[PDB]
RNA sequence: CCACCCGAGAUUGAGCUAACAGGUCUGUGAUGCCCUGUCCGGGGCUGCACGCGCGCUACACUGACUGGCUCAGCGUGUCCUACGCCGGCAGGCGCGGGUAACCCGUUGAACCCCAUUCGUGAUGGGGAUCGGGGAUUGCAAUUAUUCCCC
């Protein structure tokens, strides 16, 4: 049983694949603790610390990315993640535990599974 | 989403796919 | 006599060589002298590059009037020469195989183990998802090839025809339009001339079928 | 569109070719008016005391240098270019793809990120202006076409 989703930023992408597992995260077959800004590392790590790791520890994911900038694709890969949970918790796991996850994500913050819709202006002659 | 960031991430996903579902010379004799 | 004028193919004069060509499509189709000019053919390709393509445009003209075996050996110099990366000898001998399988060879010709193993070979190359020159002879020469199958042996030609399918669905997501027609028409043609008249004697088909049942509902 | 039933009528009578502000074409007025250059060679096209404005690069430590790491999009292309060889670099040679969501191209962009050197110094900030040499586009580079090295 797996799912399939997908989160956004002003253009980077985010495809993130969903299965059963042991708990090793993989973004483009890289780990998710090694990529490269250090600095928003935290803003890669927050859904696992919020949840826990011992909700991660029986699901394994694999997100490939495409897009955007080094920030961009960071959020678009922290919405992958947060989304691809919830839709796995939806569809082959009960749905308390669904809700209950999903209203943390998103009192802690609205774009871990609602997209900002903003993108650059065009300038017209 | 609009055309454009749909269409990619469209073939983002199918390459994906592609990928899980994958983990000689030609036939230059027509008989064994 | 039909040596001398066989080898003036090769001459490299344009007027000489279509002359020569014409003239022995002519003899042959007006046979006892198909085995040495399917013979020269053959050593002719297989001794060299621009008159490759001039006694392939000899076999694609003169690929119906040969015997059986010779045609085997035909086909596997072809198959020797596709594989080379050339674009052109690639395009003029998918129109050699489409003058093959468009006139419909009798049992003399082409026996059904024969298309079935050219078949299953022409499956290796699919040039690549969206070349839309080769691609488009390659699914022409690929469905009649599968229409000389229906037609020679039916069971055969529909148990091949999912695997076809499969690859024309799986083609289907081309982004060129014209690959898109083609294969709907090509698919239509088959369902039409291979699969419809056939269903009396295949009747009715459910999830435990067997024969060529199981295959429409593979195919399906 | 055709034919037909019903229906009085499924079409019987009146009025309306025309138009050229787009024009064109060797004609008509003893038509009104105002008068009686080409090719060639060379140079200059801001040459600079100054006044008034657009811009580019900086006056550094939230930075410069060296190495490492890792992400775009709108477009364009029979001049865009993959790849191989030579040179330290510009560049040179050969051999392929692309009239194109097919090849450049999974457009391996820069800022950014991670380590090294630097230490308040008109200094490793800043590059103007010059001296020497090489290469490239052109019929032709002098008054520096453009690029590269010191």
């Amino acid at each position: 049983q797996s799912v399939q989703v997908f989160g956004r930023k002003k253009t980077a992408t985010a495809v993130a694949h969903c299965k059963r597992g042991n708990g090793l995260i993989k973004v483009n077959g890289r780990p998710l603790e090694m990529i490269e800004p250090r600095t928003l590392q935290y803003k890669l790590l927050e859904p696992v610390l919020l949840l826990g790791k011992e909700r991660f520890a029986g699901v394994d994911i694999r997100v490939r990315v495409k897009g955007g900038g080094h920030v961009a694709q960071i959020y678009a890969i922290r919405q992958s993640i947060s989304k691809a949970l919830v839709a796995y918790y939806q569809k082959y796991v009960d749905e308390a535990s669904k809700k209950e996850i999903k209203d943390i994500l998103i009192q802690y913050d609205r774009t871990l599974l609602v997209a900002d819709p903003r993108r650059c202006e065009s300038k017209k002659f | 989403v609009g055309p454009r960031l749909s269409r990619r991430i469209l073939q983002q996903a199918r390459q994906q796919q592609e990928e899980l579902e994958a983990e000689r010379e030609r036939t230059t004799r027509l008989g064994p | 006599v039909y040596h001398g004028l066989l080898s003036f193919t090769v001459h490299p004069k344009p007027k000489i060589r279509k002359a020569a060509q014409h003239g022995v499509c002519s003899v042959l189709k007006g046979h006892p002298a198909a085995i040495s000019t399917a013979k020269f053919c053959i050593q002719e390709i297989e001794k060299s590059a621009t008159t490759t393509l001039h006694m392939l445009t000899l076999l694609k003209d003169l690929l119906p009037c040969f015997p059986e075996g010779l045609v085997k050996s035909c086909s596997e110099t072809l198959l020797r020469v596709m594989t080379l990366s050339h674009v052109l000898v690639t395009a003029c001998a998918m129109q050699a195989f489409h003058s093959l399988f468009h006139a419909r060879p009798g049992l003399s010709t082409l026996s059904a183990e024969l298309n079935a193993q050219i078949i299953t070979a022409l499956y290796d190359y699919v040039p690549s998802e969206n070349d839309l020159q080769p691609l488009l002879a390659w699914l022409k020469v690929m469905e009649k090839a599968h229409i000389n199958l229906v037609r020679l042996q039916w069971d055969l030609g529909l148990g091949h025809l999912p695997r076809f399918f499969g690859t024309a669905v799986t083609c289907l997501l081309s982004p060129h339009s014209q690959v898109l027609t083609a294969a709907t028409q090509s698919l239509k043609e088959i369902l039409k001339e291979c699969v419809a008249p056939h269903m009396a004697d295949i009747g009715s088909v459910t999830s435990s079928a067997s024969g060529p049942a199981q295959s429409v509902a593979k195919m399906f």
